[PDB]
């Protein structure tokens, strides 16, 4: 199969400077173009660049945003594509997508985040919701996990490693100060809770920390 | 550089409906030599990589549904989605690959539904929280249709603007229906001067608000 790795991607500041790696294999990596595009959160696709295969001389070519500033190349031996970007700013944050392109049987990686600002690694506050302890039943209960005060994203949640995702709705980060602030639900039945344990996982790859709050009543 | 319009921004239908996006260049994308028109239709949707559905204007990628069919030609392109599906709910993006390469701007296209009623739950500031010297009030919103959706909060009958943070989730693939979080984030200073929280949701489904409270005098 055709694969796509994307990998580099983090936390820099601002005038910084980073190098995306896109490690490719299942294809004969010389006969193709390769671009990178881009996307900004909750924002549109935008194309950077690429460099032409072998038969072209693997030339070069870049958006108006991006041209002098950032600089696409690759390894022939080892078939990896990368992108070199610097005096990032903080419009530069975003998903950094790989692309197989020539000149179409479709391939593009998963993507690497990249963020450019100021504020620090901060691992996030996990809060347990639980009902109010003067609060009232019926068939079904809500409970949830509170993620507060982390960066850079992403965070990811499950519920019961996974068993209780039907359930399950985690809500997008927002922004805050200059922390993100995210929160998940879940929804289960009154009789399984508590007595059955109820435990939210998060995890903050960044921060190199995994949480595990069980959900207690009060 | 070559100018991509996409249009509309948005639009909604329900399932088996037939819907039609537009997209247009700044300059004609017919190539003299090989006679196609170099314009792509891309699919993405929520947390993936976009995938290519049409190239050279209107030939459909391998393993593409057939309800999917571009065509036009020179500056104006159409994308016909017939009998759609709830699982097409995505960003649909144009990208014109004549002279260098631009995205449009996308079209979301979102699906129609019975309207449906918020299931609201509320939850005050957790004890682990306190500790740390701030209070977060949470309330869920879930599973309701339309998105238009208000929430106002009120401490002791009194409405807050201040410190309400909201997210909402993509639509559902599962049953179509939009979730939101609402957050209101206090000091604990004032949480513990004030014994009475609500959270009032307002939906087109009822005149009537729907509320959620608790007293820390109960």
């Amino acid at each position: 199969e055709v694969k796509l790795v994307e990998s580099g991607g983090g936390l820099v500041q601002s005038g910084g400077s980073l190098r995306l790696s896109c490690a490719t294999s299942g294809f004969t990596f010389t006969d193709y173009y390769m671009s990178w595009v881009r996307q900004p959160p909750g924002k549109a696709l935008e194309w950077l660049g690429f460099i032409r295969n072998k038969a072209n001389g693997y030339t070069t070519e870049y958006s108006p945003s991006v041209k002098g500033r950032f600089t696409i190349s690759r390894d022939n031996s080892q078939s990896i594509l990368y992108l070199q970007m610097n005096t990032l700013r903080a419009e530069d944050s975003a998903t950094y997508y790989c692309a197989r392109d020539h000149d179409r049987f479709s391939y593009w990686g998963q993507g690497t985040l990249v963020t450019v600002s100021a504020a620090k690694t901060t691992p996030p506050s996990v809060y347990p919701l639980a009902p109010g302890s003067a609060a009232q039943t019926n068939s079904m209960v809500t409970l949830g996990c509170l993620v507060k005060g982390y960066f850079p994203e992403p965070v990811t949640v499950t519920w019961n490693s996974g068993s209780l995702s039907s359930g399950v709705h985690t809500f997008p980060a927002v922004l805050q100060s200059d922390l993100y602030t995210l929160s998940s639900s879940v929804t289960v039945p009154s009789s399984t809770w508590p007595s059955e344990t109820v435990t939210c996982n998060v995890a903050h790859p960044a921060s190199s920390t995994k949480v595990d709050k069980k959900i207690v009543p009060r | 550089d070559i100018v991509m319009s996409q249009s509309p921004s948005s639009l909604a239908v329900s399932a088996g409906e037939k819907v039609t996006m537009s997209c247009k260049s700044s300059q004609s994308l017919l190539n003299s030599r090989t006679r196609k028109n170099y314009l792509a239709w891309y699919q993405q949707k929520p947390g993936q990589s976009p995938k290519l559905l049409i190239y050279w204007a209107s030939t459909r990628e391998s393993g593409v549904p057939d309800r999917f069919t571009g065509s036009g030609s020179g500056t104006d392109f159409t994308l016909t989605i017939t009998s759609v599906q709830a699982e097409d709910l995505a960003v649909y993006y144009c990208k014109q690959s004549y002279n260098l390469r631009t995205f449009g701007g996308g079209t979301k296209l979102e699906i129609k539904r019975a309207d449906a009623a918020p299931t609201v739950s509320i939850f005050p500031p957790s004890s682990e929280q306190l500790t740390s010297g701030g209070a977060s009030v949470v309330c869920f919103l879930n599973n309701f249709y339309p998105k238009d959706i208000n929430v106002k909060w009120k401490i002791d009958g009194s409405e807050r603007q201040n410190g309400v943070l909201n997210s909402w989730t993509d639509q559902d693939s599962k049953d179509s229906t939009y979730s939101m979080s609402s957050t209101l984030t206090l000091t604990k200073d004032e949480y513990e001067r004030h014994n009475s929280y609500t959270c009032e949701a307002t939906h087109k489904t009822s005149t009537s608000p729907i509320v959620k409270s608790f007293n820390r005098n109960e």
